[PDB]
């Protein structure tokens, strides 16, 4: 009896009105259970309609109002603006399309017809709107901090992109440093600048910024929350040297690590070096490389024999603890921006490449730390057999790639074939007569200026073999390697004879990234690498909400690529935080606990894992976060019970359309 | 000259936009089929498509998005389940399940959404009205 | 050191264009967003379907394109150009030639001073126009009006009108009334707006193929190029989704694909770089040809199939699955049949090394792309400087993509060489996050 509901329809200009008897229509909407007035008008989106719908509100005093005109995804928005300026709430207005599917697919012949299909389409519309109800909008506060994971350079971008928003940022890194793959690069693809030297200027900017807080050597040890509020618990890694800030918080006055170097001249202990892939000695306490941002000399723990010489050889400074253990630390942030790189594909396996068996087959990682002047040599490529310079090196392109055996990796690392030409042109730049052979298979220079690259390593004087390598032999008295395949351009056998073998060996993600997308609910992809929240016009975002990719954790990508979806990701996580509000959707789903059971079947059918399990007033029932829901309607749909109400689409709301579309 | 009674219940990104896309490209269907519009299809309960074929249904028809193209990611395949499991059921009870059926048309796709009320039409004359209204319900 | 505008521009309103207003607009910053065609969508409005997802254009497009109309911090300017530009990082004095659009929009009808609304679309003066001109949107191949629209999808549906080919009856004008939407004798208008930063996403175009003789493009019926097989191949196209011969409207049972047409060439006519989605259309074309005729074949003589991003190598792997017959070798020329206009392709098959004579009944281009006509001259008003390959030149060709050497400036999409989609909405978050700094911080050193 409450409800009184006002029915308007438009001719449209005799776009409706030349297919159906809109008096009819009025007439017919002038006798439904709740209507109130019912009006027609030639135009209703324009200015004198919305003056007409509030004339009416204001001198029938509607609960609500009926339009029947076009479509809703055309004029929802106008005439919900239109009810809202009336003092009715925006979402008690409902809307029959008697243009786009009824007056325009019923023109010819079919008069009588579209009247009644009109009034059937009127009588459902007024018969929701009945049982239509006021929709506040409300939105979730956002916590103004940022957290990016992965130091390299993805992370790095991000961080400066986030701090020069005016976003305080935390810049999570596994590793000591945080350069990243970036800082283990002697150039860079096609442009051939010092890797390092173009790095070191941000390196510095992200240690110097006010609005960046760099924890290096930790991890994230759990998360919690969603896309407002993300609850993280991180352990901080016992680094055995304090900063200089650190040393002041503690007490003593001594600087901590002003980075003398002391300690590691004076070090018992020599381990293989993680930055130089294993190929440079190091102590207990060491830096990986002299161009560190934190210059602070992590001590390795599981190394260090506790002999207690460093100590003297840092007197008066007190930088060393040796018996400090990890720490934990609860940081309150906004949003999250994962940037957890890669990693090199095992290449031991597919044994024809005889990557461990043989001295002088390496890596591509290998190839730029032995021919970085940084490198455990001066830069002198040298066969690792006898330390003697090589004349003739191959390239094995696709290793372990495209690949549908089951051992490697059936994709494309995108980037192994302009590395290997930037390898080729190095060995003949630095060696002189020496001579390159890269045995491709599909040459794939994509990128700006990469065809022209690859021109000039051709021009260079670079031999390319189309041919896939089929095995590898070595000479026991010499340790030269044969490489056996086909030119298939020439069509013959051929074995190559040459002094160092490089394998462009395929990538895949870094060693724990797996657990850590776990961790923050990201899914990953087919190939393994953490998937988009839409491949095509989201490639920064994720289904999880308040959660964003950056990098090659997303998959292998430039470094101009890469740096280009940090800047992105970095907006797409700043966007929330400078608006200070996420609003949620008009239509999110509602437990009510007074009729839930606590079964619990609805928790795995929500693609967003917006649904979840706790407990109210002692009984174990369903609890929504709003911020994750988005009016998809599943899990109303599904539960039994009714429990869930799917506002603006509620069961007795659509019952009640069903139900007047069978009635007179 | 007797009237079939055809409820739709179509999903508001791709259904509803390939229906509102037939009406502005002028392509022309009988007028038979009247619409719900739920926001995913995924919505739909199977209580719905009961409620819909007792109070004196005699076809229903529920249009989605193709798998892989939902816009929340996977309403259609909870869906496709449920309305499989609604097929089972309208033939144990003695049902004709051929009166219920659900499509996937996209948004791109007019032309598809006037063959099928066509081919919906012609079906649902073909097999009359239904038993359930001449059996006190 | 010197105060920023709260307001930023964006030029183009494709994807890229599109993504970095978005983006804008959500971190509150009121931006302008200046197409020169009628509607937004840009190029990826022209594409039936997307690879490798083989996802629908315009469904993913239209939830973004009904955005950027509603966003009430967005200004969206179509039909407009920029006429000048002076000024620096701090305050941008950008003068915007209105071009006359012929057709009034609701806002614009209001200000006026008439009650009557401004074309809410209704379709009716297209309807009458006597005037018959080719679709620059479909490019040359179907009809439209003197007053028109691109297509259905189109954002802002407005139906502008071509006053180079109105005759000016005033035949719309009856069929509009009691609107007075149609004013047939409006002009330019000149406006002047002050933006604090501007992000170019001005797209690109097709290389000319007319040259490249060997290839008859322009010669033989036949013959097409990749766009005109997307719109032909599209549902909402020329015709009902049905690839159809120009020649003779029966359908092909044979297409050839011809990749690096005027691409990766040292020989002055082409161009030398790879447009680095060629491959994968081709692909995408090949699939839909065998999906969609059946019995039909996809040949595609190819040199360096090059499918390198994010489920590409999948795409080529399913792509030969279905039956896709790849030939490795660039073709050497095209000839005709006289009779039945069947197209001889000449090349060698390098692999299994001989040469090769195929008929198609269809042959498809996958011409290089170039930067769009007038590229060059607003590229100059905002003081960018060009690529050797003639794109647009990024601050630093590592560390700063986006950027440019120009302050408050910056780079999104094709414009700045060719991408796929998700790249070129990646630069376009990237652009529009450099943007947002100056004008977030209020202020800029120099
Ligand atoms: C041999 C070789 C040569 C190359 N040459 C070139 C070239 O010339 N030009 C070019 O443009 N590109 C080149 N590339 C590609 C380039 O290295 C990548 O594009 C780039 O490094 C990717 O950036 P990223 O920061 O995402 O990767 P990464 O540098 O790997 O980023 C990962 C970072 O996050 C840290 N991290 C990882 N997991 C965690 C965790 N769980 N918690 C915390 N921190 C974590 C890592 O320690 C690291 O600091 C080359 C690649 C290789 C392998
Ligand atoms: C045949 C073909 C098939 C493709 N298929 C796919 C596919 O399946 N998947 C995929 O991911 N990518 C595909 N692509 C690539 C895709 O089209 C591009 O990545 C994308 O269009 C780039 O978007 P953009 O906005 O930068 O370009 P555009 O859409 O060209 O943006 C330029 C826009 O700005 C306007 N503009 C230009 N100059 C000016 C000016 N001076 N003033 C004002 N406005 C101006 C233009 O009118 C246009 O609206 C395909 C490309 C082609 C050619
Ligand atoms: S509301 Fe819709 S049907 Fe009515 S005049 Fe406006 S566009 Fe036409
Ligand atoms: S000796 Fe002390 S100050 Fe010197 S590098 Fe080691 S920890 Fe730092
Ligand atoms: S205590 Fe450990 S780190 Fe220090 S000198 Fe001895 S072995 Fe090296
Ligand atoms: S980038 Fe080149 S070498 Fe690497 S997998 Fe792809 S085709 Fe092979
Ligand atoms: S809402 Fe329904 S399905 Fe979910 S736990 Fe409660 S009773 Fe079970
Ligand atoms: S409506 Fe969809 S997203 Fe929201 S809680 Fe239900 S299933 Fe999850
Ligand atoms: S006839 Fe008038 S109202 Fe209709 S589309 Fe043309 S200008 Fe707009
Ligand atoms: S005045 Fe121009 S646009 Fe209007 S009907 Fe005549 S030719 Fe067409
Ligand atoms: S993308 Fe493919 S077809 Fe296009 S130029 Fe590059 S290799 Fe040739
Ligand atoms: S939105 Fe249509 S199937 Fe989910």
């Amino acid at each position: 009896t409450e409800p009184r509901i006002g029915v308007f329809v438009c001719h449209c200009g005799t776009n409706i009105a030349g297919s159906m008897s809109i008096d009819d229509v009025v007439n017919y909407a002038k006798t439904l259970p709740y209507v109130a007035v019912a009006d027609q008008y030639q135009y209703m989106c324009s200015t004198p309609g919305q003056k007409k719908i509030d004339d009416a509100i204001k001198e029938y005093n509607l609960t609500g109002v009926v339009v029947a005109a076009c479509s809703p995804r055309l004029h929802e928005p106008t005439f919900r603006t239109a009810t809202k300026e009336g003092g009715l709430n925006p979402f008690r207005f409902e809307m029959a399309n008697i243009r786009e599917q009824n007056s325009w697919v019923h023109m010819h012949g079919m008069w009588d017809e579209a009247t009644q299909k009109a009034k059937d389409q009127v009588r459902m519309a007024v018969a929701k709107a009945a049982k239509l109800e006021d929709l506040v909008p409300k939105s979730v506060p956002v916590e103004k901090t940022a957290m990016v994971v992965g130091g390299g350079v993805a992370g790095m971008q991000a961080a400066l992109d986030l701090a020069s928003a005016g976003i305080k940022t935390y810049l999570i890194e596994r590793t000591p440093t945080i350069g990243g793959r970036m800082s283990q690069l002697d150039k860079t693809f096609p442009t051939l600048d010092c890797s390092q030297c173009i790095l070191t200027p941000k390196m510095v900017d992200v240690g110097r910024h006010p609005n960046i807080e760099m924890m290096t050597y930790t991890e994230v040890e759990k998360v919690e929350g969603y896309i407002g509020n993300f609850d993280v618990t991180l352990r901080k890694k016992a680094r055995g040297v304090l900063t200089p800030t650190e040393a002041t918080a503690k007490g003593i006055v001594g600087g901590g690590c002003n980075g003398c170097g002391d300690c590691s001249a004076v070090c018992p202990v020599i381990k293989p070096n993680p930055f130089e892939m294993g190929m440079a000695p190091r102590k207990a306490i060491y830096i990986y490389h002299a161009q560190v941002m934190p210059l602070i000399y992590t001590v390795d723990f599981d190394s260090c024999v506790k002999c207690g010489l460093c100590v003297e050889a840092c007197g008066d400074k007190k930088a060393i603890d040796l018996e400090m253990q990890d720490e934990f630390i609860t940081v309150k942030v906004g949003t999250a921006v994962l940037a957890t790189g890669y990693e090199l594909f095992p290449i031991e396996n597919k044994r024809e490449w005889g990557y461990k068996q043989f001295d002088n087959v390496i890596n591509a990682l290998e190839f730029e730390r032995l021919i970085c002047a940084s490198g455990p040599t001066g830069g002198h490529l040298v066969r690792p057999s006898d330390g003697k310079t090589p004349m003739k090196v191959g390239f094995v392109l696709c290793a372990g790639s495209r690949d549908n055996t089951g051992i490697g990796k059936p994709y494309c690392s995108r980037f192994c074939c302009m590395y290997s030409l930037k390898h080729a042109h190095q060995i003949m730049e630095k060696i002189p007569g020496a001579v390159a052979y890269l045995f491709y298979m599909d040459i794939r220079s994509f990128g700006k200026m990469y065809e022209e690259f690859y021109y000039r390593i051709q021009h260079e004087g670079a031999k390319f073999i189309r041919g896939r390598v089929a095995n590898v032999l070595e000479d026991k008295e010499t340790k030269n390697l044969h490489v056996f395949t086909e030119d298939t351009l020439l069509g013959r056998p051929v074995d190559v004879e040459v002094d160092l073998l490089v394998l462009a060996a395929a990538v895949q993600p870094n060693e724990g990234a797996n657990e850590l997308r776990k961790k923050f609910g990201v899914s990953a992809s087919q190939d393994g690498w953490m998937l988009e929240a839409h491949p095509k016009l989201n490639p920064c975002g994720t289904t999880t909400a308040g959660v964003f990719l950056a990098g090659v954790c997303q998959g292998p990508k430039d470094i101009p690529d890469t740096v280009a979806q940090a800047e992105g990701a970095a907006s797409a996580a700043s966007i929330p935080i400078h608006m200070g509000e996420v609003e949620l959707e008009p239509y999110f789903a509602m437990c009510i606990d007074e009729l839930c059971a606590g079964c619990g079947m609805c928790v795995n059918l929500c693609p967003y894992s917006a649904l979840s399990l706790g407990e109210k007033n002692g009984r174990t029932v369903m609890v929504v976060t709003e911020a994750k829901c988005k009016g998809c309607g599943t899990c109303g749909g599904f539960c039994p019970g009714g429990a869930i109400k799917m506002q603006h689409f509620t069961t007795p709301q659509i019952v009640a359309q069903i139900d007047a579309f069978f009635a007179g | 000259d007797w009237k079939p009674q055809i409820l739709a219940i179509i999903c508001n990104w791709c259904s509803y936009a390939g229906a509102d896309l037939a009406g502005g490209a002028r392509i022309q269907y009988p007028p038979t089929v009247r619409a719900i519009r739920v926001m995913c299809t995924g919505r739909v309960d199977m209580l719905f498509i009961l409620k819909a074929f007792v109070e004196g249904a005699d076809g229903v028809l529920v249009s989605g998005c193709h798998f892989g193209d939902c816009h929340y990611l996977e309403g259609n395949y909870k869906a496709a389940k449920r309305m499989f499991m609604i097929k089972n059921l309208l033939r144990n009870i003695g049902l004709d399940d051929r009166r219920f059926r659900m499509t996937f048309v996209s948004a791109s796709e007019g032309a598809k959404w006037g063959m099928v009320m066509e081919d919906v039409t012609n079906t649902i004359k073909e097999l009359g009205p239904s038993p359930i209204k001449e059996f006190k319900k």
